[PDB]
RNA sequence: CGCCUCCUAAAAGGUAACGGAGGCGCCCAAAGGUCCCCUCAGGCGGGACGGAAAUCCGCCGGAGAGCGCAAGGGUAGAAGG
RNA sequence: GGCGACACACGUGCUACAAUGCCCACUACAAAGCGAUGCCACCCGGCAACGGGGAGCUAAUCGCAAAAAGGUGGGCCCAGUUCGGAUUGGGGUCUGCAACCCGACCCCAUGAAGCCGGAAUCGCUAGUAAUCGCGGAUCAGCCAUGCCGCGGUGAAUACG
């Protein structure tokens, strides 16, 4: 599990690879490679273990990633669900939360169609 | 959400009653139509009845539900499911 | 599936189901009934039952009319059948020469 | 026998603290490690690629000991299981190999465990033994991403001469077993 | 393309501006 | 031990990222690991990596005391 | 309709009825000979996927398991692995 | 408060499933319109939305304004991906008395279905179709992917 908890794609440029971490998108990819002075274009197979632990150390301390991140988002939802607010209710019934129409669509949230 | 440069909005007529009850010691039930008012730290521990268009829903405020709006806790539609 | 509209009228699930069992007679011809649409309506004279149905060999459009909503529906079905039977057999007429 | 840090740590630091904490009157009375038994429940190798020789090669790299096949006591319908079928691996570690395995387990393995919050304090025999289970073999330093085809974990039995969970808790934590609660 | 906000093309289609399409 | 069926155990260095070196025994004499007990957040006191946040919410808003009284 | 097991069968053997219940018409190249080693079912507690039940660990557990197949006898101080 | 509901069903559309493509950076070429508690140059703070300064223009003068496809370079290398941008978490902006139900926008993270679509079915005969962007009415703001316009690039085919 090289970095950071996840084994990022070798053969790929380090900036693109880093996005294969939960919590690290393209924005944060360009950030960590500056702050550690590593060429963003270089492939993960071509990193130095010096650079790896360099890249590793910064990325794992600056931001919340993978497990602990998922834990929070859930707790945040678990919270809204428990305090019983409207946003909460939508999560409890698995319905859309950001005020979308549910007469049609809402399939991403509802899942594939249930016959009647 | 509402600009941080602006206020933390409470309808004053709702808020006033809170502070009034805080001073003398709380609490009687407060019937309000102010769904748009933020739950504010001064309100915690009270039970405010929030009109949802039909009924006034009794809402006991807690430490968890501070940042929210009052309407969020008195749902406006009755839905028990389909079929 | 099948859609039913009750224009400026209220009807029941029962009545809706009745119509579905009545349109079902068209299943006889073993051809695809594509988006059948029934419109129930009330005139001063009686009820009106409209329908538009498409099939691989054409469209069916028919209107039934009668004081009794069920008869209006039955006549709608009768007109739809006659059309469907023509759609399904008219091509056979000129097989010779 | 080999000079190994953990083993040395047991005699030099752990034993005196235990003698202290419970006041044994005999040197033999103090909690000792009897064996570490590793078990791969497998049985995903029942039929199919019943070559679990891949797994045995993995276990052997981890322990330095070649595991022995376990076979079904009886036949079972629902697990799709006939008597005598090769369903798992089991290796009994003692003495120097046992110390070496635990040594790497504490220092390296458990840290590499995903979202590790510490061992489960309640997982004690009641008779002074402890058990923990793993989801992956990748946890161990011997195993790399390259050389592994699929994810198979294991069961680990740590057997102690301690009569109670209390005593066993004392010994294991002293050795460096990291407990959450 | 045009549906992704975090891109130049998306901000054009939507008629807005930002980091991914500045003015 | 039965001969020829076991991997030989040799002296070994396990090298962690934090600079920790572990003198131990293994079937591979040199090994690199991303983490060890010496640096792992759970072990090191309670070194709370990125978030030693402490919620921060929910009265943690305090923006501010400005409503009238 | 021959054969095997139990009961009827009256504590030796034997004992009938169109009396009460079940089996057989095979099988095994080891499921045979011998030497060596090993000991169950089950209950409780513990253990990734793993479940009432797969494999692992501990404790209790004389035989209630096993012994190809009916039943009976026998049997771990082995006939069982 | 509801018209925004949501086991379902149909109609119209938007964005797509990628390399004749996607992303970054630099660089060209329109038309028709709109604009004094309006359109906003330019400056500065902010990654940004935006905010604070501030000139011009009763507008062939000043402003919206940059058109986009394109062009030139660089990256991506056939993968559910640097395709796609749904869903959700968190943080902000602006309008407005007020954005819980029920606004638009920005930023961080999340990164779904979808590998070109059954029966069936729509449009178009030339500056048309296709594809690209620009404006306006309504309008505090906007749920516009709609509507009415505007130009850019620019086909295939018609035996009968
Ligand atoms: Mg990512
Ligand atoms: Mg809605
Ligand atoms: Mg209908
Ligand atoms: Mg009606
Ligand atoms: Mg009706
Ligand atoms: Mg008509
Ligand atoms: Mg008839
Ligand atoms: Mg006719
Ligand atoms: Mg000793
Ligand atoms: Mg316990
Ligand atoms: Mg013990
Ligand atoms: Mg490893
Ligand atoms: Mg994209
Ligand atoms: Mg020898
Ligand atoms: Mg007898
Ligand atoms: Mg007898
Ligand atoms: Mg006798
Ligand atoms: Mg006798
Ligand atoms: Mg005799
Ligand atoms: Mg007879
Ligand atoms: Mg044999
Ligand atoms: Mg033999
Ligand atoms: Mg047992
Ligand atoms: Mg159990
Ligand atoms: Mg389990
Ligand atoms: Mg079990
Ligand atoms: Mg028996
Ligand atoms: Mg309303
Ligand atoms: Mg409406
Ligand atoms: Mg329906
Ligand atoms: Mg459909
Ligand atoms: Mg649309
Ligand atoms: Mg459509
Ligand atoms: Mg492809
Ligand atoms: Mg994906
Ligand atoms: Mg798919
Ligand atoms: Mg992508
Ligand atoms: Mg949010
Ligand atoms: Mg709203
Ligand atoms: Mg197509
Ligand atoms: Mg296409
Ligand atoms: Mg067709
Ligand atoms: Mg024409
Ligand atoms: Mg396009
Ligand atoms: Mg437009
Ligand atoms: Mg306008
Ligand atoms: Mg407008
Ligand atoms: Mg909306
Ligand atoms: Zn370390």
């Amino acid at each position: 599990a090289r970095i950071a908890g996840v084994e990022i794609p070798r053969n790929k440029r380090v900036d693109v690879a880093l996005t294969y971490i939960y919590g690290i998108g393209k924005a944060r990819a360009k950030e960590a490679l500056e702050k550690t002075g590593i060429n963003p274009a270089t492939r993960v197979k071509d990193l130095t273990e010096a650079e790896v632990v360099r890249l590793r150390e910064y990325v794992e301390n600056t931001w919340k990633l993978e497990g602990e991140l998922r834990a929070e988002v859930a707790a945040n939802i678990k919270r809204l669900m428990d305090i019983g607010c409207y946003r909460g209710l939508r999560h409890r019934r698995g319905l859309p939360v950001r005020g979308q129409r549910t007469r049609t669509n809402a399939r991403t949230r509802k899942g594939p169609r249930k016959t009647v | 959400p509402r600009s941080l440069k602006k206020g933390v909005f409470v309808d004053d007529h709702l808020l006033e009653k809170v502070l009034e009850l805080n001073a003398k010691g709380e609490k009687r039930l407060i019937k309000t139509w102010s769904r748009r008012s933020t739950i504010v730290p001064e309100m915690v521990g009270h039970t405010i009845a929030v009109y949802n268009g039909k009924q006034h829903v009794p809402v006991y405020i807690t430490e968890n539900m501070v940042g929210h709006k009052l309407g969020e806790f008195a749902p406006t539609r009755t839905y028990r499911g389909h079929g | 599936t099948m859609n039913i509209t009750s224009k400026q009228m209220e009807i029941t699930p029962a009545i809706r189901q009745h119509v579905a069992d009545r349109l079902a007679k068209l299943e006889k011809w073993q051809t695809h009934l594509i988006n059948p649409h029934i419109i129930l309506s009330k005139e001063p004279q009686g009820f009106v039952a409209d329908a538009t149905i498409n099939t691989p060999n054409g469209v069916l459009v028919a209107s039934g009319k009668h004081e009794d909503m069920y008869t209006a529906i039955n006549e709608l079905i009768n007109k739809l059948e006659r059309q469907l039977n023509k759609l399904q057999h008219k091509g056979e007429a000129r097989r010779a020469a | 026998p080999l000079d190994v840090a953990l083993k040395r740590k047991y005699y030099e630091e752990v034993r005196p603290e235990l003698i202290r904490r419970f006041g044994y009157q005999n040197v033999w009375e103090v909690p000792r490690l009897e064996k570490v038994v590793i078990n791969q429940g497998l049985g995903e190798a029942k039929e199919d690629a019943r070559i679990l020789e891949k797994a045995a090669q993995e276990l052997a790299l981890i322990t330095g000991q070649k595991p022995a096949v376990t076979r079904a006591k009886k036949s079972i319908s629902n697990f799709k299981l006939r008597k005598g079928m090769p369903i798992g691996l089991r290796v009994t570690l003692r003495r120097d190999r046992m110390w070496i395995f635990l040594e790497k387990l504490l220092n390296v393995a458990l840290p590499r465990i995903r979202d590790f919050r510490g061992l489960n304090p309640n997982s004690f025999d009641g008779r002074g033994n402890y058990n923990l289970g793993l989801r992956e073999q990748l946890i161990f330093p011997e195993i790399t991403y390259d050389m592994v085809d699929a994810l198979r974990g294991m069961d680990i039995a740590v057997v102690t001469t301690a009569e109670t969970d209390e005593e066993a808790r004392a010994l294991l934590e002293l050795l460096g077993f990291p407990f959450r609660k | 393309g045009k549906g992704d906000r975090r891109t130049r093309r998306g901000k054009i289609w939507r008629g807005t501006y930002g980091k991914y399409r500045p003015r | 031990m039965k001969e020829g069926i076991h991997p030989k155990l040799v002296p070994a260095r396990i090298i962690c990222g934090c600079g920790n070196v572990i003198e131990t025994y293994s079937t591979k004499p040199e090994i690199y690991v991303e983490v060890c007990s010496k640096c792992h957040p759970f072990y090191t006191g309670q070194q709370r990596f990125v978030d030693t946040e402490g919620r921060v919410e929910r009265f943690q808003r305090r923006y501010g005391d400005s409503y009238r009284k």
